[PDB]
RNA sequence: GUGUAAGUGCACAAGGGAGCUUGACUGCGAGACGGACAUGUCGAGCAGGGACGAAAGUCGGGACUAGUGAUCCGGCACCUCU
């Protein structure tokens, strides 16, 4: 199935971003670098 | 009655040099203030020329093919390192000082990539 | 300041016995060869695929490149074969790999089979391109028999220049290819 | 030419059982290769 | 079995021929590229064909394609 | 042949392959389409910070049209609100 998961920041941990995913084809937690607003630059965003 | 069996490696590599220029001529076109700097590159020499498309003309052009540029005892790449040189301040003399870069369906490499750094440092920034 | 003698002799006597048998009208209607396709269609290889690691091996040391994997292009029910498992290898020979490949196999390769009574002339299709067929591998000394442990064939093509059967026939005659008579 | 993807080439002398000396390159690494049978003497090429 | 229909769709041409139109005004919807887009003519993420400079709609055909161009008018 | 129904298209490829990558972004948005209303749809362009590319440039998910549920009520994270 593919779940809503969220993704947060790494500085300031703000559950900003969300998607789906195949739990099965990724079981393990996800790594995406995308744009954070308040920081204002681009860091990665790690499962929850 | 010698009918070779099939195309000749001229024959394809013309039509494929023809259609994937082409297929780049779909997002590059030239304008009065910016015209289309197309290269043709041969064996022996290369040829650019300065394409204003809205209308159809060649604002300024440049090549190998002349007695000037053909007195240096340089290279291939050097030969087209002068052309380069040639065309840009020939396009200097035109007014013209944006361009976009049409590399006529070849890989931006070698001597073409030589010519477009030689027209880069002259001051025709694209 | 080397050359395959075998490219020598096609340059040197081969070329003229061609130009005075068929009196071609400008010196590049001379036919000669272009590649050398070597095909091994494992085909039961869609049941385990150790079969086509043999064959890259095999294709290595026969050649002495190595070998590239044909996926299957299409999905057939009869054969169980569906879209991307590998099926056969291939090695593309140009230039003076494929001259000292060619003589590797004339005169070491074709004396080698057994009860080798020769090669039908009859292969050639329109153009004068020769494809034949092999059954094991043990013909070549550069595959040890002890090594095998399972009998491999391959299906070799001579795609030439020439573009009648009787010109390609003629040019690999003088090449020295072992045809029969008819 | 891809370095690593390729076996070795080596001076190879091909010995028939007419004691022909074939000096060619090959990949086997006994430097002198000796050959029962070949064109030379094989009964197909020499009319018997 | 049957009774089961899709709303229209409200599809094709909106402004025609000589029509003048602003900035992205909308001037065919269509699925597929039955027009291509022309000069000052974009196209949407589904085909839709909208002006990207005022003007007069003109239908023209390029290649074999029928395309839709924008006339820049002559200001008065 | 285009993941998937059919239709409209696509050989200039939207079809096939390879390299890097996460724009499957944030604040917006002139002008429009369609509509009883609520919905819904397209969007040039501006700023930030990025990807690819030599560059021009393209990228606000997928060739397009289906894959979805208003309001109330409640949960979680952040806020320079009370």
């Amino acid at each position: 199935v593919r779940p809503k998961i969220t993704l947060a920041c790494e500085v300031c941990k703000h559950r900003n971003y969300i998607t789906k995913k195949n739990r099965r084809n990724d079981p393990d937690r996800l790594e995406i670098k995308k744009f954070c607003p308040n920081c204002g630059t681009h860091q990665p965003h790690k499962e929850s | 009655a010698h009918k070779p069996v099939g195309q000749n490696i001229s024959e394809v590599r013309r039509n494929a040099r023809l259609r994937r220029h082409a297929r780049l001529r779909k997002k590059v076109a030239g304008t009065a203030e910016v015209p289309r700097l197309v290269v043709n590159r041969s064996a022996r020499h290369i040829h650019v020329q300065l394409v204003n498309d809205l209308n159809g003309t060649t604002l300024a052009a440049a090549s190998s093919i002349e007695a000037d540029v053909r007195a240096i005892d340089g290279d291939k790449k050097a030969h087209s390192v002068r052309v380069g040189q040639l065309i840009a301040e020939r396009a200097k003399a035109a007014g013209v000082e944006t361009v976009v870069f049409d590399r006529g369906g070849y890989t931006y490499g070698g001597r073409i990539a030589a010519l477009a750094d030689a027209a880069r440092e002259a001051g025709l920034k694209f | 300041k080397a050359l395959p003698r075998l490219k020598q002799r096609y340059r040197e006597e081969i070329r003229e016995a061609l130009q005075q048998e068929f009196n071609y009208a400008n010196v590049m209607q001379i036919p000669g060869v272009v590649k050398v396709v070597v095909n091994m269609g494992v085909g039961d290889a869609a049941r385990d695929a150790k079969l086509i690691n043999g064959a890259i091996n095999d294709l290595a040391l026969i050649t002495g490149q190595k070998p590239e994997v044909r996926r299957a292009r299409k999905s057939i029910a009869q054969f169980k074969l569906r879209e991307g498992m590998p099926i056969g290898a291939r090695v593309t020979l140009r230039g003076d790999r494929m001259w000292e490949f060619l003589d590797r196999l004339i005169s070491i390769a074709l004396p080698r089979i057994r009860d080798f009574r020769g090669l039908s002339p009859k292969q050639f299709d329109g153009t004068g391109n020769y494809t034949f067929g092999l059954n094991e591998q043990s013909m070549f000394h550069e595959i040890d028999v002890d090594s095998i442990d399972r009998p491999r064939g391959m299906d070799i093509t001579v795609v030439t220049t020439a573009t009648n059967d009787a010109e390609g026939r003629a040019l690999l005659r003088a090449l020295g290819f072992p045809f029969k008579e008819n | 030419m891809k370095t690593g993807i390729h076996p070795e080439y080596v001076d190879t002398t091909v010995q028939c059982g007419c004691g022909h000396s074939f000096t060619t390159r090959s990949t086997k690494q006994s430097g002198t290769i000796v050959v029962e049978v070949c064109s030379q003497c094989h009964p197909f090429y020499t009319g018997k | 079995r049957n009774g089961r229909d899709s709303a229209a769709q409200r599809l094709g041409v909106k402004r025609f021929g000589g029509q003048v139109v602003k900035a992205g005004e909308i001037l065919v919807r269509q699925r597929g590229t039955h027009f291509h887009p022309g000069v000052n003519v974009g196209r949407g993420g589904d085909d839709t064909l909208f002006a990207l400079a005022p003007g007069a709609v003109e239908f023209g055909a390029k290649r074999g394609r029928k395309t839709v161009n924008i006339v820049p008018v002559a200001r008065p």
